[PDB]
């Protein structure tokens, strides 16, 4: 009976039904039917207080997910049955002030049909809650590309041992909606498709975008498949986690304005839950895209591929725009001044670790013509660059053309309206999240939860970075639009620099401009300048990125807007900093050595301390350049509280201590770490051992930093540390060059040299494998490794962390992982055409390690790696089909479309050869040069080793460009074969055939162009 | 019997010398921070029918290298200091082919085919110059792209088997001097010669009449000529090669071959033989015993090696070791090196050919302690 039920429509705001019986007075359990029209992708969240049960009655435990619902044949079934292809069913545990509850959360997919899911609330048995969420019928049949793989033809839960990877392909249009589904056991790869895909081909039409295209290719960076990353990694570290570090993730679906639904980094339980994903394409597309997402088990190591190329296939109808001229703009890289190291470094490097300070200026304020449209032609728009690549402990000041005395407008503050009145608790599998609710209709989402498990912000803080950008009546613009370098955008993702880069502190510089010459608080869009100071300890290589552009007409138009990109990186430089973090005592990164409420911090010469700290919380407001200069006699160190220090002398830290550099500047509103350099000697004339140079914090904490006596007499001996003298050995046979440098870096003998170089120079198609320790070991509990990412980064000019690919295009790198005795091998080989002379050093450091044996302390030393690498002449004749690597190879095409194209080549012996395409095509056959489509048994699948079994082979699927290189070098063989291997795409297929014939070469050059660089 | 134009086969990426200068490729001239420095391409060789191509971004979407001149491959320039735009025939080149195939949407490609037909060394420049551009006060880079033709050393058998008439050369033999319907060819040393025939067997130039192939693997089918190199080392005057009926034979004069080099062989069955033939297990194994080849010669047409056994370290003469590895031509800095293997049953004999004329002073090892530097002065 309609007239005996409580009938109330579900609370409809943001796209997002809520039926919420905690705390509103209209669905009150004092009688409930909350009816839900559940429209295509709308969050279903249903609030309730701790239970009286549940009919589909759910207890909370880890491995207890399975939401039922009840279908239309009144049998209690799975939501992922009922609903064809549900996605998000979680089940969470809210506090709201106090009152404790539970609530169901799950989103909506596309079905052809019509279903309807009961969700029955019972008592202890009546019943109370009648949860009717009606989904009628949203997609057609031709508007619904779907592949399954738990069933039809595609299912992989009957999969053999021979084939297991079912391959789906299935085209969209303009105004599709799309999916994948996976069986039970097989999450979804990459985490939250398709806000997360695999890309493999993009073909970007001018006329589909409505707005300025704000999206970040990277190194043109399209991603890996499962298939090609299992075969180089570890053995007990395959989880998903780790697989999808190893395979590149991108996200050009959100900024191609697809309405992508899924779950972020927050995802479910996949061995008891089909995980699914959904994307809607826009209504104007006329482009060409490629993509890849996949159902993938890490225990079987079975994958399922469901590779969408788009229904256009013609690269003719594209309208290429020539409206854009790309233009460059450098970054400025300048010594570090500070007001008076100005002259300094002026006076000294004309007659030529302060050093690992450099400050960088990208110039876009002075610089606005490279954002300005030309006179020549009104039609023609401008894009810029700016590539930044900087390591730890540095200062960046971004520049860009502003309005003067601009207004931001305090509508983001007036939608924050952050308060305690609203705060509610979730947690789900004992994981704890903080949420708001919108003061509107009492309306909350947990896509705000998965949006900032993901974006790292809020919803309503989107919808106002999306309405500020849009609603630009200024004539510059930025992105993001609101608190600039505060704000900024890491692999296509809003989210907060401080946040993410942990300990970054705004630096103060000159306003442009303005004729005081003080520095003072500067912020992008108001004084056209804004300066940060990167933290000392840097966890991994990041790369975020900035626009700055200026359009002629008040809007943001295209046909006339300028854009200005700025690329910084920051690399991971990992060394022992110091300091007293206070938030890991209340994940959270902590960059401190928390000597553990009194805190004391040894001071060490040439090092940094830091102090996380509130910033006017703190009682001293200049805490590191005061000083509670006070005998360690005075405080007791048991019974002692932060009122004393209210009794305690106030001198500067720049009287005591010989040119310490206390770098804190707490009056901005977001500063929450403070740092000090110390100098390079302490002196025992200024410093007494129970003098100490106190601080509190927060009338509760404090932090002592005095000085050992001990730990000053350790600094004292250290008189010779020379240089090595090719030490690292060479198989000159082999040509492997083996460095066991093991036992100078172990601090358990007594060491003459702190500091050791050994040089290498090498040549191409050589070997480099270097032993070296863990953090698992005796006498290496503290060593570090410098720069921390060797499979990627190398030290150029000795100090900075840069991409091998940049200077090497090609490196084989690969780290093992030895278990057995917990030791790592790197082995790197050169690719066969080296362009030009490199030199880089590798350093490994355990100094931090402490050896006390017998009262007697002993420390490790320094070993760093010198790596010079010739002038590889010698080209490779193969084919390339990437287009970059035309230096390597012969025949260079670039990668254009419906090149179905044959190379032909013929070896013989003592002479090079290969291939290299791109990393995302379809290699044919699996492991190519290894066995090889013989074409004289009529092409097929022969190991290399079988027909020849002096051969030398390598691979690598995947650098940090994204391109797979192959080579093989025949010594001394005389067979006579022929072999072939098909680098086939959705687009285009590519072919190479290598004949071998000992008796006969290619006709050579007989010399190479020799590149030479002068200065 | 087949025309000789689709003889050298059909495999792609033949050009060798590729002097690239474009944005995408990695030798740019771009204004950047991470390089600062000029980059050069010097080449001097002996070019037989080779091309080189100049990939080159063009004026359109905005003027981004100065080329000068802006007709390279049709107008070159002389030295620096009397910079005019000279015209591609007057250096002396002959036979040449010029393609400005500029039809690839991306790259002026400039490619240049030569003859070695020249009595002189012919050498040229072609600038690329990006220093108008100013980024961030950090100016683009030049490119100074130079090709020195040289003259083939040994001398040209060129005869006469077809109707046109081209006198590029002085004419040797033609039907006429077809004598008893043979051919007896007596070359020195690495010549190539030159049948104008435009019907040629699809498997000759490649056996032997009398015993095995007196062969190279520079053997050149033109769409008009039919040029194929002799090595430059051989076995003994007991081999032959053959095509054709105009039979044409062609056999070695094979004299009394000297190879520098240390030979410390331990078989006395070795066919080569060198200057020194010094031991190496003969003295202890605990002295540092060194050889040392001194070579000073004005034209360089010399052919060193080796002859001991065991392991030779490193790959020579690929890669030789600093005066620690590096390229023979890197230092030596000289083109058309010619290197023989030899897989015999004891001794390890490895030999090289240099033709010439060095530049600078190289001093590279071999090590078999025994040690073998050899040593090439720039004189």
């Amino acid at each position: 009976e309609e007239e005996d039920f409580k009938t109330a429509q579900g609370i409809k705001h943001n796209n997002v039904h809520l039926c919420n019986f905690f705390d509103n007075p209209e669905l009150t359990f004092d009688n409930v039917l909350c009816k839900i029209d559940a429209e295509l992708f709308s969050e279903v969240i249903i609030q309730l207080p701790i239970f009286f049960s549940l009919k589909p009655s759910l207890v909370f435990d880890d491995n207890n997910n399975d939401i039922k619902v009840i279908g239309k044949e009144k049998n209690e079934v799975s939501i992922s049955l009922a609903l064809k292809g549900v996605y998000g069913n979680r089940i969470f545990t809210f506090d709201k002030n106090g009152k404790k509850g539970e609530g169901i959360s799950f989103f909506i997919p596309p079905i052809k049909q019509d279903t309807d899911l009961k969700f029955i609330i019972n008592e202890t048995i009546k019943q109370r809650g009648l949860i009717y969420i009606f989904v009628r019928k949203n997609v057609s049949e031709n508007s619904f590309k779907l592949c399954d793989f738990t069933t039809g033809s595609t299912s992989l839960m009957e999969l053999n041992s021979q084939v297991k990877e079912k391959k789906c392909t299935v085209k969209i249009k303009k105004g599709d909606i799309f999916g994948l589904k996976c069986p039970k056991g097989f999450a979804i790869f990459p985490q939250a498709c398709f806000s997360n895909v695999l890309l493999e081909y993009y073909k970007s039409d001018y006329e589909d975008s409505e707005h300025i295209n704000y999206y970040i290719h990277k190194d043109k960076k399209y991603n890996l498949k499962p298939k090609d990353v299992i075969e180089l990694m570890d053995e007990n570290f395959r989880e998903l986690q780790n697989i999808q570090q190893y395979t590149g993730i991108s996200n050009i679906t959100d900024v191609l304005h697809f309405k992508n639904f899924n779950l972020g980094n927050l995802p479910l339980n996949f061995k008891n839950h089909y995980s699914t994903a959904y994307a809607k394409v826009p209504d104007t597309f006329n482009s060409i895209i490629n993509f890849s997402c996949n159902c993938y088990n890490p225990e079987k190591h079975v994958y399922g591929t469901m590779q969408v190329e788009s229904d256009n296939r013609n690269f003719d109808n594209i309208k290429k725009n020539e409206n854009v001229i790309k233009n460059f703009l450098l970054p400025n890289i300048e010594k570090y001044a500070l007001l008076l190291d100005d002259e300094e470094r002026q006076k000294k490097i004309k007659q030529q670790i302060l050093y690992d300070s450099n400050e960088h200026i990208c110039d876009y304020e002075k610089n606005e013509s490279l954002i300005s449209t030309l006179p020549n032609d009104t039609k023609k728009i401008q894009k810029s660059i700016c590539k930044i690549n900087a390591k730890a402990l540095d200062v960046v000041t971004i520049k860009c053309p502003h309005t003067k005395n601009f207004t931001p407008k305090d509508y983001f503050p007036n939608s924050s309206l952050i308060t305690n009145d609203k705060k509610i608790v979730i947690t789900f599998d004992k994981k704890n999240f903080v949420t708001y609710i919108d003061p509107t209709k009492k309306t909350f989402s947990l896509k705000d939860i998965y949006i900032q498990s993901f974006y790292g912000v809020s919803l309503d803080h989107l919808n106002q970075i999306k309405k500020i950008h849009e609603e630009w009546d200024d004539v510059h613009l930025f992105y993001p639009p609101h608190n600039v370098l505060h704000n900024v955008v890491l692999n296509n993702h809003i989210v907060n620099l401080s946040s993410a880069l942990e300990g970054v502190l705004f630096m103060k510089s000159k306003v442009t401009g303005d004729e005081t010459a003080t520095k003072k608080n500067t912020t992008l869009p108001t004084d056209g300048v804004s300066s940060i100071l990167i933290p000392p300890y840097v966890k991994e290589d990041i790369t975020f990125h900035l626009f700055c552009g200026k359009s002629t007409t008040k809007k943001p138009n295209k046909k006339n807007t300028s854009l200005a990109l700025i690329h910084i990186h920051i690399s991971s430089n990992r060394n022992i900093i110091h300091g007293c973090d206070f938030l890991y005592l209340e994940n959270s990164y902590s960059i401190f050595t928390h000597n553990k409420l009194i805190c004391d911090i040894s001071l060490i010469p040439k090092t940094v301390i830091g102090i996380k700290c509130p910033n006017k919380k703190l009682n001293p407001q200049t805490c590191f350049d005061e000083v509670y200069y006070v005998k360690q006699e005075d405080v007791p160190s048991k019974t002692i509280t932060a009122d004393k220090y209210n009794t305690f002398s106030k001198d500067k830290i720049g009287n005591i201590l010989k040119n310490a550099i206390s770098i804190n500047n707490p009056d901005e509103k977001d500063n929450t770490y403070t740092y000090l350099i110390l100098p390079e000697k302490f002196e025992e004339e200024l410093i007494d051992t129970k003098k100490v140079l106190a601080c509190t914090c927060d009338n509760k904490y404090i932090i002592h930093m005095k000085i050992e006596k001990s730990t000053m007499d350790k600094i004292k001996i250290d008189e010779k540390k020379t240089i090595g003298k090719d030490i690292c050995k060479y198989d000159v046979t082999t040509k492997v060059a083996t460095c066991e440098i093991i036992d100078t870096i172990d601090s358990s003998v007594l060491k003459e040299h702190h500091t050791v170089h050994y040089s290498i120079t090498l040549s191409r198609w050589d070997k480099l494998i270097i032993k070296y320790p863990t953090n698992e070991k005796t006498h290496f509990e503290n060593f570090f490794v410098n720069p921390f990412n060797l499979k990627d980064k190398v030290l150029y000019n000795y100090n900075k962390p840069i991409n091998i690919e940049h200077i090497l295009p090609g490196a084989i790198t690969t780290d093992i992982y030895d278990t057995r005795t917990k030791i790592k091998q790197y082995i790197l080989r050169i690719p066969p055409y080296v362009h030009k002379d490199i030199h880089f050093s590798l350093e490994f450091n355990n100094s931090l390690s402490l050896t006390k044996q017998n009262q007697n302390i002993i420390y490790g030393n320094v070993a760093k790696i010198f790596i010079h690498i010739n002038q590889g002449y010698k080209e490779i004749h193969g084919c390339d089909f990437t287009g970059k690597y035309s230096h390597l190879f012969t025949y260079s095409k670039k990668p254009l479309p419906n090149d179905d194209d044959i190379c032909n080549v013929t070896i013989g012996n003592n002479t090079f050869s290969g291939f290299a395409c791109l990393s995302h095509f379809e290699l044919k056959p699996n492991n190519c040069f290894s066995s090889v489509y013989d074409y004289n048994e009529a092409n097929k699948v022969k190991k290399l080793f079988d027909l020849s079994t002096k051969v030398e082979l390598d691979h690598i699927k995947q650098n940090t460009s994204g391109y797979t290189l192959s080579y093989i070098i025949f010594n001394k063989e005389s067979t006579k074969l022929k072999f072939s291997c098909t680098c086939s795409s959705n687009y285009s297929n590519y072919t190479i055939r290598i004949t071998f014939d000992p008796n006969y070469i290619i006709p050579e050059p007989q010399s190479r162009a020799i590149i030479k660089y002068v200065d | 019997f087949c025309k000789p134009s689709s003889l050298n086969s059909e495999i792609s990426g033949f050009i060798g010398y590729k002097c690239n200068f474009s944005n995408e490729g990695v030798h740019n001239l771009k204004p950047d921070m991470r390089e600062r420095r000029s980059i050069f391409c010097t080449i001097h060789s002996y070019f037989i029918y080779d091309k080189i191509r100049l990939i080159i971004p063009k004026k359109s979407s905005s003027p981004e290298f100065k080329i000068l001149p802006e007709k390279c491959f049709q107008k070159v320039y002389t030295d620096y200091e009397n910079r005019v735009e000279t015209d591609i025939s007057e250096l002396g080149l002959i036979e040449y082919e010029i393609e400005e195939n500029d039809t690839n949407p991306n790259y002026n490609e400039r490619t240049i085919t030569i003859s070695p037909f020249s009595p002189k060394d012919i050498e040229f420049f072609c600038f690329c110059d990006n220093t108008e551009k100013v980024i961030s006060s950090i100016e683009g880079r030049s490119a100074m792209v130079h090709v020195r033709v040289l003259k083939y050393p040994h001398n040209i058998l060129f005869t006469n088997l077809t109707n046109d008439l081209f006198t590029y050369l002085p004419k040797t033999y033609n039907e006429s001097n077809f004598v008893s319907n043979v051919l007896e060819v007596e070359l020195n040393d690495g010549e190539l010669f030159v049948l104008a025939c435009e019907l040629i067997n699809k498997k000759c130039f490649q056996e032997g009449k009398e015993k095995a192939l007196y062969k190279s693997n520079k053997i050149i089918y033109h769409k008009n000529l039919t040029i194929f190199k002799a090595p430059f080392y051989v076995t003994s005057k007991d081999v032959n090669t053959e095509c054709t009926n105009y039979k044409i034979v062609l056999k070695p004069k094979y004299e009394k071959k000297v190879i520098h080099g240390c030979n410390f062989s331990s078989n006395v069955s070795s066919k080569h033989t060198f200057t020194d033939s010094l031991d190496i297990s003969l003295v202890d194994d605990s002295a540092h015993i060194s050889c040392n080849v001194h070579l000073s010669e004005p034209k360089y047409n010399h052919l060193v090696g080796l002859n001991c056994p065991g392991d030779i370290i490193p790959d020579c003469f690929f890669q030789v070791y600093q005066p620690n590895i590096v390229y023979l031509d890197s230092q030596i800095n000289i083109g058309d090196i010619e290197y023989y293997e030899d897989a015999e049953g004891d001794d390890k004999i490895k030999l090289f050919g240099i033709v010439g004329s060095i530049p600078k002073t190289t001093s590279f090892t071999c090590i078999c302690s025994a040690y073998m530097t050899v040593t090439i002065d720039s004189a």
